[PDB]
RNA sequence: GCUGCAGUUAAAAAGCUCGUAGUUGGAUCUUGGAGGGUGCGCCGUCCCCGCCCUGCCUCCGAAGCGUUUACUUUGAAAAAAU
């Protein structure tokens, strides 16, 4: 349990079971697409998209009201973003560490982090590789990864 | 462990207590509310436990802050939970 | 296509010949080559490209004198640098008892490869057939390419 | 993580019998653990068991009795040939008499009599006894 | 008539027109037509409960469902009412397609969708034979002899229009899938 | 020491982690009645088998013909001596 640590921890979603409903959701497939749209039109990553929504407006799964996560309903649409969203954080978090580490040099605890950050990174593109998400050849490089993820 | 137990048909306070994961066939442990604000007079949705601010149809009111639970909702008002 | 011909020699199928001759249009004659080909047998469909083609190479199972006879194997393309030959890896199991879990195996197997074939690409998976010795290394012909944009890992159209 | 899910199916079973206990709650259970469970169940090695659905893999109750002594797993599933379940059966059990090593055959997941009556053979699935 | 209706690849008749017929005598009315009239219906097939009141079964295109499910309660009601002596109800034809073999033969025919799936398909026939209810849990029991049974957990609320028709659903579903069917109520978490 | 070893203190877990090869990988897609072998004195006891309480298409054979395998099963091909 974790990879790149020794922590244990189980912490969770715990989905519901009940296969429909929720009953108590009137609303309709056609307003929480438009309001995902809408959403992501303002930049918003899915993971942002699902919560903002779960909170403020009644969507327990955007799911369950429609037959389709949402990154699939965004790139449907034509919002989906050139890396996946969880490959971008780790490559955004590898350079915020990576400006840390310049500035300072004499931190070798962010020196070892680095290079946690990295290998998951790696491990994360081949597996997309692997999947066709990105071309074949696609690689993580500190130098192009800057200007990369913004 | 004293060789008793129905694990097929364990009790409803009991399997109350155990944490979400850990439940006979897994279920949560977290719900959804309509929520007032006597100036409006419509009735927001809102989730157990929150993350976002979440704010009423028009008023920049405020309708609860999050924290590491439960959102705690926000003095003056009311809220029903409530469905199957 | 790029001409064949190419060499210093000219490039001709043995004994099937020519007479162009004199009147109108073509002019000669359109096709200006008769071309022979033949079916491999084992049921290897002989593409279109073997009869369309004007390419020459003997060592060509449809285009070419050589006869298929012989182990018939499959393999995964490793290498196509070579003009006109790949490399093929083939997998293997060997078992080893005298405690018993056999360890993966692979040997390399050199391969002429017929013009009329193309897309050869590394990673794709082939059907050679067994032949004459061509060259001191080759062995075999490549039969068959069964291809697929599958292995998703990437999308393949048409 | 997770190789096998058999193997946990069984151990759990076999500490639920030591312990003294009557019922046992697996997870997360697949056809192969049914149909394990279900030669056990055939020869008498276990009661009647359940298959709870939550919305995952599954979660078994298996109602013991107390005829088992033990139900094993043999990892990994080696290769047998009729005249090596011969020698399994004599590696893994009491006697000759009784006990079955169950095996996965094209035919079937099966106890060996089972699979020297049908005449097949396969690959080694586990035991009880 | 018999044509319109009853159709989806074979006229026919009896109680496929009896049906069809009360559908129209339902549909003179206000909004208790224009919202039918869309639906349409493949079939009916008649299968009994054990002491001899009958259960007719009635089966649909699959698209039409969401529409059917629209209505349903109030047209199930008008149809054991005008019909009475028999529990009405709605499934939904499915494909199911069978799982490749091999030799059966194979001419890698194109994939197939879960949502073609033979157990995936009984399982839509379990959710089909229960209403808004809703089902909460499944279970599955082996008995001694060699034999299993699906206890099929259900909701609570609304259960009543379900509730005296239990028996039809185990033994339609027999009729169908050949398994036993077993049904429960809960429990409300607290 | 595969079957079938030991490694807290006896001889033996690298100071620690990342990590490629290699190895290893969750759940989930089909559901009694008689025929034949050997025991016991016309009767039966105890296996084994198709069943009750599933190759498509081409259009019986033929052919098309295989989605790939590994596996396992049934055959042939399998020097004599040993």
């Amino acid at each position: 349990g974790r990879m790149h640590a020794p922590g244990k921890g189980l912490s969770q979603s715990a989905l519901p079971y009940r296969r429909s409903v929720p009953t108590w959701l009137k609303l309709t497939s056609d307003d929480v697409k438009e309001q995902i749209y809408k959403l992501a039109k303002k930049g918003l990553t899915p993971s942002q998209i699902g919560v903002i929504l779960r909170d403020s407006h009644g969507v327990a799964q955007v799911r369950f009201v429609t037959g389709n996560k949402i990154l699939r309903i965004l790139k449907s649409k034509g919002l989906a973003p050139d890396l996946p969203e969880d490959l971008y954080h780790l490559i955004k978090k590898a350079v915020a560490v990576r400006k840390h580490l310049e500035r300072n040099r004499k931190d070798k605890d962010a020196k070892f982090r680095l290079i946690l950050i990295e290998s998951r990174i790696h491990r994360l593109a081949r597996y997309y590789k692997t999947k066709r998400v990105l071309p074949p050849n696609w690689k993580y490089e500190s130098s192009t990864a800057s200007a990369l993820v913004a | 462990m004293p060789l008793a137990k129905d694990l097929l048909h364990p009790s409803p306070e009991e399997e109350k207590r155990k944490h979400k994961k850990k439940r006979l066939v897994q279920s949560p442990n977290s719900y959804f509310m309509d929520v007032k604000c006597p100036g409006c007079y419509k009735i927001t949705t809102v989730f157990s436990h929150a993350q976002t601010v979440v704010l009423c149809v028009g008023c920049s009111t405020v309708l609860c802050q999050p924290t590491g639970g439960k959102a705690r909702l926000t003095e003056g008002c009311s809220f029903r939970r409530k469905q199957h | 296509m790029a001409d064949i011909q190419t060499e210093r020699a000219y490039q001709k199928q043995p004994t099937i010949f020519q007479n162009k001759k004199r009147v109108l249009l073509g002019e000669t004659g359109k096709e200006k080559l008769p071309r022979y080909y033949k079916n491999i047998g084992l049921g290897f469909k002989t593409p279109k490209e073997a009869i369309e083609g004007t390419y020459i190479d003997k060592k060509c199972p449809f285009t070419g004198n050589v006869s298929i006879r012989g182990r018939i194997l499959s393999g995964v393309v490793t290498k196509m640098k070579m003009q006109r030959t790949i490399v093929i890896r083939r997998d293997y199991l060997h078992y080893i008892r005298k405690y018993n879990r056999f360890e993966k195996r692979h040997k390399n197997m050199s391969v002429h490869l017929s013009p009329c074939f193309r897309d050869v690409q590394i990673g794709d998976i082939v059907t050679v057939g067994e032949c004459r010795p061509l060259s001191k290394t080759v062995r075999f012909n490549v039969l068959k390419v069964t291809k697929a944009a599958g292995t998703k890992k990437q999308f393949q159209k048409f | 993580v997770r190789m096998n899910v058999l193997a946990d199916a069984l151990k759990s079973i076999n500490n639920a019998e030591k312990r003294g206990k009557r019922q046992v709650l697996i997870r997360p259970c697949s056809k192969v653990i049914v149909r394990f469970l279900t030669v056990m169940m055939k020869h008498g090695y276990i009661g009647e068991f359940e298959i709870i659905d939550d919305h995952r893999a599954g979660k078994i109750v298996v109602n013991l009795t107390g005829r088992l002594n033990k139900c094993g797993v043999i990892s990994p599933r080696f290769d047998v040939q009729l005249k090596d379940l011969e020698k399994w059966q004599n590696n893994l059990l009491p006697s000759r008499q009784f006990g079955f090593i169950v095996l996965t055959t094209s035919a079937g997941i099966m106890d060996h009599e089972e699979a020297r009556r049908k005449h097949t053979g396969g690959k080694i699935l586990g035991f009880f006894f | 008539s018999a044509k319109i209706v009853k159709p989806n690849g074979e006229k026919p008749d009896e109680f496929e027109s009896g049906i069809s017929q009360a559908l129209l005598e339902l549909e003179m009315n206000s909004d208790l037509k224009a919202q039918l009239r869309e639906l349409n219906i493949t079939a009916a097939k008649e299968i009994e409960v054990g002491g001899g009141r009958k259960a007719i079964i009635i089966f649909v295109p699959v698209p039409q469902l969401k529409s059917f499910q629209k209505i349903q309660v109030r047209l199930v009601r008008e149809l054991e009412k005008k019909f009475s002596g028999k529990h009405v109800v709605f499934i939904a034809q499915r494909r199911i397609l069978p799982k490749p073999t091999r030799k059966s033969r194979t001419k890698n025919k194109q994939k197939r969708p879960r949502s073609r799936t033979l157990t995936a398909v009984h399982d839509a026939i379990l959710e089909d034979l229960v209403f808004p209810s809703e089902i909460v849990g499944k279970r599955i029991r082996v008995k001694l002899d060699g034999s299993r049974l699906i206890k099929v957990h259900l909701d609570k609320a609304q259960q009543n229009n379900v509730e005296h028709k239990v028996e039809t659903f185990s033994g339609v579903y027999k009729k169908l899938t050949g398994k036993d069917v077993n049904f429960e109520f809960p429990e409300f978490q607290l």
